[PDB]
């Protein structure tokens, strides 16, 4: 992998986006609306889906 | 003088003249350039400004 | 001992030619 | 190279990404996807025997080395 | 707007005005030979056991010289 | 007097860096 690091950005094409990253991006206020997608995914305070 | 043809325009100017000298003004003519494109305007308001 | 030493070196040598 | 195809005159199509499929890709999407695909890309082991031989050597020389005693 | 062709069982894409055929039938014949990916494993096993024996020759030396 | 068999008991981990 340390010589593979320059070689993995030989690529030029992004990754998607993950989902805990996309349950980060909204206010304390708007994340109970329709407007949150990822609220089939909160289910457990302990644990994520 | 292409002001309505410009990307900046009198009231920025017209700012410029009476603002105080200190750190604050110089910030407020940077939230004076957020687009009113329509996707603009969506994420200005899903971050609540 | 000491022969006995060689001789197990050098017959666990002649194995070892059998991995490779 | 290019293709040859039965139908002698082409179709438009309307259909969505649920319905039938579709190569529609752009000339410089491809043309990228192809520098990415293309810029991607014992005897030692004899050695390690004849070295081995040679081990073999300076250990037979260390027999000799040892019986005179 | 989008222009198209309906698939048939009768269209036919050619080979690639052999100048690519000729280099798919030199990656054929220069890995005919070579690593088969079969005895990578063996070499892999073969390498670990040599080192445990001589590992083990090490500890014989070691021991029963006292 | 029996640093001779030490010798080889470095060589071989000696090889085993190299080899492995």
């Amino acid at each position: 992998a340390a010589r593979r690091i320059p070689h993995f950005y030989r690529v030029r094409r992004e990754v998607p986006r993950t989902v805990n990253e996309m349950k980060q991006d909204f206010v304390v206020t708007d994340f109970y609306k329709v407007g949150n997608i990822t609220l089939y995914t909160e289910l457990h305070p302990f644990f994520d889906f | 003088a292409h002001e309505y043809h410009n990307w900046l325009r009198s009231p920025f100017s017209r700012y410029s003249a009476t603002c105080p000298n200190v750190l604050h003004s110089v910030m407020t003519l940077a939230a004076m350039l957020y687009k009113i494109s329509p996707v603009s305007l969506v994420l200005q308001t899903k971050a609540h400004i | 001992l000491r022969q006995l030493a060689q001789s197990v070196q050098d017959t666990i040598q002649h194995m070892r030619f059998l991995y490779l | 190279s290019l293709l040859h195809t039965f139908w002698r005159l082409p179709v438009a199509v309307f259909f969505e990404p649920h319905e039938e499929n579709v190569l529609r890709c752009p000339e410089r999407v491809l043309r990228r996807l192809l520098e990415d695909a293309a810029v991607t890309m014992d005897r030692v082991r004899k050695r390690y025997l004849r070295q081995e031989l040679r081990d073999l050597g300076h250990r037979v020389q260390t027999y000799c080395e040892d019986l005179e005693g």
